[PDB]
C-alpha cells in the first residue's frame, strides 16, 4: 500500500476535534470526546513504554524545529540526583501566522492537561510549568480553569489519576516578547529575567528551570501525544511520508478567501490545503504570488514551487525553505512583495532581544537596508550586500532568531531580485 | 502569596513577572515606586526588577 | 675539528673596560630584569613574551625656556629584550651592572563553565545576563 498521496483526513481520525470550540471545552465535555480516559492505565505503563509509542509514531516538535520528539524526552530518562525535574510547554506562540496552539488552549484545554501528565510521567518530572504569552489573557483563565477541575476531579495533583503519581500543573504567563518562545529564553523568563536564551551546552536536559532537568516541547506536540498512546504510536506513523509523519494543525491567513485553522495529513499539496479549506487564492490560483509556508521565519516560495510542493519537514527542506510552524501565508498578485518581507525583517528587529552582537546589530541592519529596497532608494550592488549581511548573521548568533531574521531576506533576494532591480531603476530615472 | 508559592523555595525572584504585572493591575501603570515596592516584597535588588519592566512591553511605564 | 688552535680561559667573561662606557653608569645603576606586566587597559597578553632589561630612573626636570622635560641620564630609555631570564642575566654580568630579576607572573589555570550561572542550589547563580 503506502498511500503516496495524503490529505483528506477523515473527522474520525482527527485528534482535535474541537477545535472550532462548538463542543463544551470544560472536562464534562472533554470526556465524551476521549479525553482522560485510561489514564491510569496509561501511567502504570511506565516511562520506557510512553517514550516507546512516542518514537514509534515518529512524532515531531510542533513548535518550529521540527526534532524528533521520541529521542528528545528520552534526555530525562535517566536516573534522577539531588534536583526535581520539570516540563515547561511552550505556550508562547509568537511567530508571525501562526495562531494554532491558541486553539488548542481555548478549546480543548483538557487535552494539553492531559499532556502534560503524561508526558511528564515520561520525563519523571514533579510538575509541569505552561508558559503562555501575556496577550492571551482568556485562553490562559481557559486553561487556568480546566486545571482547576482536574485538581477536583483527581486527575492531577496529589495520586494524579489513582496512579501514585503526584504532578502539578502551574500556568505562568508572560509578559510581552516573541524572545520567550525561545526554549532557553522562556526558562530564563520563568526564573524572573530578561527573556535572553542561553548558550548551549548546557542543555535544558541537563541544566534547565531553576537549574533543574527540564524539557520545553511546544503546545501542540504535548496535546497530542496522550492520544498517541491510546491509539498507539502505529496508528499516528500511519500517516504522512517517512520521516513526516501524524496529523498536523494549519493556519492559512494573507490573502486567501476564507482563513482559518485546520488540521489535516502530513504531506499533504500545499495547493489542495489552500483550495479545498481556505477557499483558494483569492483572485484565483493564477493570482497567487508566494506563499510563507511556515510563518515568518521561513523563506517565502514563488507560485511555480508552490504548484507541487508538500506540506512536511523533507518536501519544505528540498524547497529551500521549512515547514515551520506550519502557518501558510499567502500573497496574491496585488501584494508589494517586498513591502511584505520589510515588515517581517521590522517583527524582528523589534524582538531581538539585544544580547548578542550578529543580530543586536546586524538584524538592525537589515531592517535599514529594507527600508530603502523598498522606496528603490539603492543602487543593485546593494542587494550582494545585503545577502552577505545575512550570512554573517545566520549561524553565528546565539539562538535561531537570528538565523529566521535572515533567511526571509536570503528568500526574498533569491526569488524576486529582478522585482529588487526594478524597483531600483524607477528610483534612479524620477530622481538622478 | 499564591504566586509565591508557585516557585521553589529559594527562588523567589521568579514571581518578578506575575507580581510586576500584578502592581500594573492594580493601578494601571508601573510608577518607579511600584517597581521600587516589588523589590521589596521578592528581595531582588531593585536594578532587576527595573531590567524586567524595560524589557517586556506589556508593562505602562507612563 | 676546529684547525686554528685554540686556548683555555678560565676567568669569568667581563668587557667592562671595552665597552666604552663611563664609569659612573657602570657602577652606580642598577638594571632591572623582569616581564612586562600585562597594561590592564587591554587584554592581549604579546608584550608579555620576552624579558626586558631597563635602568633605574634619574631626575627629569624642567626646561627654564620652554617647560620641557629635561634628562642628565645617558641610560634613561634604553631598554633591551631578551629570550629568557638568564640570557638577560648574562648580558648584564658580562657589563657590570648590578641588577634584580623578577619571576615571570604567569595566571593560573581558572575553572570555567558557563552551566554555572544556573546553578539549582549554589551562589554562583547570576541574576542578570
Ligand atoms: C525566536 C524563537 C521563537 C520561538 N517561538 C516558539 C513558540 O512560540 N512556540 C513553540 O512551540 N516554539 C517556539 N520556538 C521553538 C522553541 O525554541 C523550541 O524549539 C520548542 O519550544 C520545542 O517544542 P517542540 O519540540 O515540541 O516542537 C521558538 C524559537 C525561536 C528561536
Ligand atoms: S540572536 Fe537575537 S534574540 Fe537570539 S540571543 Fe542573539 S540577540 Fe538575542
Amino acid at each position: 500500500p503506502k498511500k503516496t498521496s495524503f490529505g483528506s483526513l477523515k473527522d474520525e481520525d482527527r485528534i482535535f476535534t474541537n477545535l472550532y470550540g462548538r463542543h463544551d471545552w470544560r472536562l464534562k465535555g472533554a470526556q465524551s470526546r476521549g479525553d482522560w480516559y485510561k489514564t491510569k492505565e496509561i501511567l502504570l505503563k511506565g516511562p520506557d513504554w510512553i517514550l516507546g509509542e512516542v518514537k514509534t509514531s515518529g512524532l515531531r516538535g510542533r513548535g518550529g524545529a521540527g526534532f524528533p520528539t521520541g529521542l528528545k524526552w528520552s534526555f530525562m530518562n535517566k536516573p534522577s540526583d539531588g534536583r526535581p525535574k520539570y516540563l515547561v510547554v511552550n505556550a508562547d506562540e509568537g511567530e508571525p501566522g501562526t495562531c494554532k496552539d491558541r486553539e488548542i488552549i481555548r478549546h480543548d484545554p483538557h487535552k494539553l492537561v492531559e499532556g502534560c501528565l503524561v508526558g511528564g510521567r515520561a520525563m519523571g518530572a514533579r510538575a509541569a510549568y505552561i508558559y503562555i504569552r501575556g496577550e492571551f489573557y482568556n485562553e490562559a483563565s481557559n486553561l487556568q480553569v480546566a486545571i482547576r477541575e482536574a485538581y477536583e476531579a483527581g486527575l492531577i495533583g496529589k495520586n494524579a489519576c489513582g496512579s501514585g503519581y503526584d504532578f502539578d500543573v502551574f500556568v505562568v504567563r508572560g509578559a510581552g516578547a516573541y524572545i520567550c518562545g525561545e526554549e532557553t529564553a522562556l526558562i530564563e523568563s520563568i526564573e524572573g529575567k530578561q527573556g535572553k536564551p542561553r548558550l548551549k551546552p548546557p542543555f535544558p536536559a541537563d541544566v534547565g528551570v531553576f537549574g533543574c532537568p527540564t524539557t520545553v516541547a511546544n503546545v501542540e506536540t504535548v496535546a497530542v501525544s496522550p492520544t498517541i498512546c491510546r491509539r498507539g504510536g502505529a496508528w499516528f506513523a500511519s500517516f504522512g511520508r517517512e520521516r513526516n509523519s501524524g496529523t498536523k494543525l494549519f493556519n492559512i491567513s494573507g490573502h486567501v478567501n476564507n482563513p482559518c485553522t485546520v488540521e489535516e495529513e502530513m504531506s499533504v499539496p500545499l495547493k489542495e490545503l489552500i483550495e479545498k479549506h481556505a477557499g483558494g487564492v483569492t483572485g484565483g490560483w493564477d493570482n497567487l504570488l508566494a506563499v510563507i509556508p511556515g510563518g515568518s521565519s521561513t523563506p517565502l516560495i514563488p507560485k511555480s514551487v508552490c504548484e507541487t510542493v508538500l506540506m512536511d519537514f523533507d518536501a519544505l527542506i528540498q524547497a529551500q525553505t521549512g515547514l515551520g510552524t506550519a502557518a501558510v501565508i499567502v500573497m496574491d498578485r496585488s501584494t508589494d512583495i517586498v513591502k511584505a518581507i520589510a515588515r517581517l525583517i521590522e517583527f524582528y528587529k523589534h524582538e531581538s532581544c539585544g544580547q548578542c552582537t550578529p543580530c543586536r546589530e546586524g538584524v538592525d541592519w537589515m531592517n535599514k537596508v529594507m527600508a530603502r529596497f523598498v522606496r528603490g532608494d539603492a543602487r543593485p550592488a546593494e542587494i550582494d550586500s545585503l545577502w552577505e549581511i545575512s550570512k554573517q548573521i545566520e549561524g553565528h548568533t546565539i539562538c535561531a532568531l537570528g538565523d529566521g531574521a535572515a533567511w526571509p531576506v536570503q528568500g526574498l533576494i533569491r526569488h524576486f531580485r529582478p522585482e529588487l532591480e526594478e524597483r531600483m531603476q524607477q528610483f534612479a530615472q524620477q530622481h538622478q | 502569596e499564591a504566586i509565591v508559592k508557585n516557585y521553589p523555595e529559594g527562588h523567589k525572584a521568579a514571581a518578578v513577572l506575575p507580581v510586576l504585572d500584578l502592581a500594573q493591575r492594580q493601578n494601571g501603570w508601573l510608577p518607579i515606586s511600584a517597581m521600587n515596592k516589588v523589590a521589596e516584597i521578592l528581595q531582588v535588588p531593585p536594578m532587576r526588577v527595573y531590567e524586567v519592566a524595560t524589557f517586556y512591553t506589556m508593562y505602562n511605564r507612563k | 675539528t676546529r684547525d686554528t688552535q685554540l686556548i683555555t680561559v678560565d676567568e669569568k667573561l667581563d668587557i667592562t673596560t671595552i665597552t666604552g662606557v663611563p664609569e659612573e653608569h657602570i657602577k652606580t645603576r642598577k638594571a632591572r630584569i623582569f616581564v612586562p606586566a600585562r597594561n590592564n587597559m587591554q587584554s592581549g597578553v604579546n608584550n608579555t613574551k620576552k624579558w626586558k632589561m631597563e635602568f633605574d630612573t634619574r631626575e627629569r626636570w624642567e626646561n627654564p625656556l620652554m617647560g620641557w622635560a629635561s634628562t642628565a641620564d645617558p641610560l634613561s630609555n634604553l631598554v633591551l629584550t631578551f629570550s629568557t631570564k638568564e640570557d638577560a642575566v648574562a648580558f648584564a654580568e658580562k657589563n657590570g651592572w648590578s641588577y634584580d630579576v623578577e619571576e615571570r607572573k604567569v595566571p593560573k589555570p581558572k575553572s570555567k563553565s558557563y552551566g554555572a550561572n544556573f546553578s539549582w542550589n549554589k551562589r554562583t547563580r547570576v541574576s542578570t545576563k
